[PDB]
């Protein structure tokens, strides 16, 4: 599971 | 001011909605055409899906891309995409309930306005792109990936989960057939 | 096409301000407006959250939360999906809940605006936030109920934790109908 982008 | 020397009409909006949209207006400058007038105005903002403009105007623009201009301190080309100007949507349908939608590379009221249509188009939009389901976190499994350009590490994983990485494109294409469009035809690496 | 394009509406029991915003909220997204009097079974008849004395035969009797509900998601949502989308049953001259300090949580738009609506009229005072303590700095008064929809959340993790109930909307229907404050319990979140 890739986390969302800052 | 931003909008100085430009004059905008406001329809389809709630009585909250378009007090809010004329005070940003006149907040940077921007004059407002009180209908019915002989006045032509420049823009007429409408909301996403659009509304009913039975006067003469410049161009028929959106809510988003208001917010957008206003966020870059710039005068945006309404012509610059898709969602500035108001988007044809099938209605009565919901082809994409069967899908989970996450977002890359996109950012603000352009993201707000594809979350938007994601849902109305009766998808699932999730902030992560996961492998596969996990109940216990609440996340589902990701079944699309919309991305404007390749590479990025939610392109990344979605090349190497043989899951499809698309075009905001086969999101409108979508929204206007009514029926769930190929993703093949609206891959990035093309 | 429009929204409510091929429908006829009717707008009964508002002030002259109101039904002004309300002809011209329904022609912008295509509404025509039956000019009576007139043969024609108009689709709907738009009225106020808690009813008025409709005379003229209609289709289905609508609040303007349900209109309004249809423009900020530009979808024509069934009637019949919300409380809230027909007029709502309260009984007058009471205010069961004055003692009540009411936070909402997963409420947005016009539905929010209709709860917060029932409270005040109930006697309840809303607030924004859901806070525990009584502050002077802020001028804020303590959380007594939360109305949420479903578990989860930031303001609901912290109801558990206060031991505060956080209970549904129809708590809050059933408070206004019957007159008298609704035992929580039959209407926690987590039930």
């Amino acid at each position: 599971f890739v986390p969302p982008s800052p | 001011g931003l909008f100085s020397q430009k004059s905008f009409l406001v329809l389809g909006f709630s009585v909250e909605n378009k007090c809010n949209i004329v005070d940003i207006i006149r907040e940077h400058a921007g004059k407002i055409v009180s209908l019915p007038s002989r006045i032509v105005a420049d823009y007429a903002v409408v909301p996403l899906l659009g509304c009913e403009v039975d006067v003469t105007v410049g161009e028929v623009v959106t809510n988003t891309w208001l917010v957008t201009c206003i966020d870059n301190q710039t005068l945006v080309d309404p012509k610059s995409n898709p969602l500035f100007t108001p988007v044809s949507v099938m209605s009565g349908v919901t082809p994409l309930e069967d899908c989970v939608i996450s977002f890359s590379q996109c950012v603000g009221a352009e993201r707000d306005s594809l979350v938007f249509l994601a849902n109305h188009l009766g998808a699932s939009v999730q902030e992560f792109f996961v492998r596969k389901a996990n109940a216990k976190k609440g996340m589902l499994a990701s079944t699309h990936l919309i991305v404007k350009e390749p590479t990025g590490s939610k392109y990344e994983a979605a090349k190497k989960w043989s899951l499809p990485a698309v075009n905001i494109s086969w999101l409108l294409e979508t929204a206007r057939i009514g029926k769930r469009a190929d993703e093949n035809h609206f891959l990035v690496d093309n």
